[PDB]
């Protein structure tokens, strides 16, 4: 149906995404019963790693797009990823190479996100109809690693350790590498400009030095979280009095603001959400027993199956504005769960979580996944470097915010952690409808403003 | 996924006994173990456990006779049961849950072993 490197694409993309989802999924426990880590600590410094991961995005657009070629830098990204998997492994031996393993995963996902889906689009001549289909063959690619790791990882760290769990990321990393490496000659006429003359040793030695430069600055502001949020705040407050100084800009600046709270309200997925399974939630559904932290993995599972549907089936605000509604749902489901719906011991059914995610997951494809598509319909670059930059702000709040379900090591009732976690996911619910109706009732300026 | 439980027996009140709990394929470490006890004619009740991170619970009639303790190294779950009495008799089992909470009902745990008999005599030597 689609072009042949569609599919190497497709599937470089899923492996690439199965190790980074390996680790997020398993990463708040780790800190909590590997390094010790109060969870209070573990959120934030979770919280400070999500926001690396997705704040360096524009520096590998910038590399792929004018330094080293766009299929130069997917493959310098995976082997900087690889890497960093390995050295989260040998972090077992080595306890303090932990933070500059985490830096070098993030720095490797900063130089690799962008370039895929920039080969991907050129794969297409370039008003083909069959776009739109590709890039939602490719959202599900996402979700398909991330639904495998997800589902897989804690369980294979549970029964072998964490040194096997995040080999088998790198291994996977390597498998992504092989996978294009055997591909090559299908993407041999497609890529940026810089792919197609000799590649420039200056320049990737620029790279590689930036690189190491900034692993080394990931490690120490994931150690430091207290001056990690100096730096976006002052960052933020700076790119906004200059966004401010320099009216079609004013829809993409309000959709970013809409955007951050949506990924405050994701970032609670690896963390508060993930400790109120462990803590108040049955580990056994349809009969089967399960790893708590696995149900991470109803996020990409409800969309993996919801995008084609919703790709068969107002415009710009509304679409976000309903996005904004269910994940207000997903949180008062969560809140309601545990306020009503509860055991004698404290304990809740699984289906209420299985639903909060799907409210979340429909809330993802109505904002996040469908943002960034019409952000661009409204405008560059800067603007682009910008949204990846609220993100990280996005989840460096994300993490503050886990912090109010933070429990004590000594607490053993769940009658005693159920109402920190309904007192606090009914507040994100209720804040979020606030901002849901806001938006509704923007919704026809921000509308006659898209004109 | 499957704990064997051993260091049951018959002891005359007073006494002594351990428990201990090992799992098989999984490290325990990731594993709140409680102990549960059904004596004859009534139903599994929690007795003591200890939480993935060294959280303890306790039934009131157990607290200041029995111990939880863990050691990680050999990946292995002990109840020391010391002053027994008669009324301790029971089938003892431990079950285990992920994470750090410990529920007071057989159903918050998937996990169980098959239970090692605890008899407590009222024997005492005779004066
Ligand atoms: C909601 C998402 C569900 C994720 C789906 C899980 C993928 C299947 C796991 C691999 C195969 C099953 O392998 C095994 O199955 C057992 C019993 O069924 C489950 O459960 C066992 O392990 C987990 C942790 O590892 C413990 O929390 C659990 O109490 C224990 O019984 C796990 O899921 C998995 O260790
Ligand atoms: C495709 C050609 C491979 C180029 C690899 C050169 C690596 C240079 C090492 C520089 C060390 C800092
Ligand atoms: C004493 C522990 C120090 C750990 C440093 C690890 C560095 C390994 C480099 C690959
Ligand atoms: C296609 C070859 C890419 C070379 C990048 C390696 C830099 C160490
Ligand atoms: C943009 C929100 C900043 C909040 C800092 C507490």
């Amino acid at each position: 149906q689609q072009p042949r490197p569609f599919f190497m694409i497709f599937f470089v993309e899923l492996w690439e995404r199965f190790g980074y989802y390996g680790v997020q999924g398993v990463l708040a426990v780790f800190f909590v019963k590997q390094l010790g880590f109060s969870q209070e600590q573990a959120f934030v410094t979770f919280g400070a790693f999500a926001a690396l991961v997705y704040g360096l995005i524009s520096i590998g657009g910038y590399v792929g797009d004018h330094l080293l070629g766009t299929k130069r830098t997917i493959v310098l990204g995976a082997l900087v990823l690889a890497i960093g998997y390995f050295m989260t492994g040998m972090s077992l031996l080595k306890p303090d190479l932990i933070f500059i393993a985490l830096g070098t995963i993030a720095v490797g996902n900063g130089l690799f996100k962008a370039n895929p889906a920039s080969l991907l689009s050129k794969c297409y001549p370039p008003k083909d109809p069959r776009l739109d289909g590709a890039f939602t063959l490719f959202y599900m690619s996402i979700n398909i690693g991330s639904l495998i790791a997800l589902s897989l990882a804690p369980v294979i760290a549970d029964r072998f350790g964490y040194s096997v769990t995040y080999n088998l990321c790198g291994a996977g990393l390597i498998i992504a590498l092989l996978v294009y490496i055997a591909c090559r000659g299908m993407v041999k006429d497609i890529g940026s400009e810089p792919d197609f003359r000799p590649m420039s040793f200056s320049k990737l030695l620029y790279v590689l030095l930036g690189s190491v430069v900034m692993i080394f600055v990931c490690a120490w502001l994931m150690h430091n979280v207290e001056v990690a949020n100096l730096v976006l705040i002052v960052l933020s407050i700076v790119v906004t009095i200059i966004f401010f100084r320099q009216n079609k800009m004013f829809v993409a600046f309000v959709l970013m603001l809409e955007a951050v709270v949506f990924y405050i309200l994701y970032a609670q997925m690896p963390t508060s959400l993930n400790f109120f399974a462990i803590n108040n939630v049955h580990h056994e559904i349809l009969g089967f027993s399960i790893n708590p932290v696995s149900f991470q993995a109803l996020n990409p599972f409800w969309v993996v199956l919801a995008s084609p549907i919703l790709a068969g089936i107002l415009s710009m605000p509304m679409k976000f504005t309903l996005g904004m509604f269910m994940c207000s749902l997903g949180f008062l489901t969560a809140a309601a769960a545990g306020m009503w719906f509860a055991d004698a011991q404290g304990l809740t059914s699984p289906w209420f979580i299985v639903l909060v995610y799907l409210f979340q997951s429909l809330g993802e494809l109505f904002i996040s996944a469908l943002g960034l598509a019409m952000i661009a319909a409204l405008v560059m670059g800067f603007i682009l470097g910008m949204w990846f930059l609220t993100q990280a702000a996005a989840f460096l709040l994300g993490g503050y915010v886990a912090t109010f379900t933070a429990v004590p090591d000594n607490i053993t009732d769940p009658l005693e952690t159920l109402p920190v976690y309904t007192n606090v996911f009914g507040k994100i619910g209720l804040v979020t409808l606030g901002v849901a109706v806001v938006m509704l009732l923007m919704v026809p300026w921000l509308k006659r403003m898209i004109a | 996924v499957q704990l064997v439980e051993s260091g049951g027996g018959l002891v005359q009140a007073g006494g002594s006994l351990r428990l201990s709990c090992a799992a098989s394929g999984p490290t325990l470490s990731n594993y709140a173990v409680g102990w549960f006890r059904q004596a004859p004619g009534k139903e599994r009740e929690f007795v003591a456990g200890i939480n993935w991170s060294s959280g303890l619970r306790y039934k009131d009639v157990v607290k200041g006779r029995f111990t939880v303790s863990r050691d990680n190294v050999k990946d292995t779950v002990y109840l020391q049961m010391n002053s027994l009495k008669p009324e301790d008799t029971a089938v003892y089992y431990c079950a285990a849950r992920f994470g750090g909470m410990l529920p007071l009902q057989p159903s918050g745990y998937a996990n169980w072993g098959q239970g090692t008999q605890v008899t407590v005599s009222s024997h005492h030597h005779h004066h």
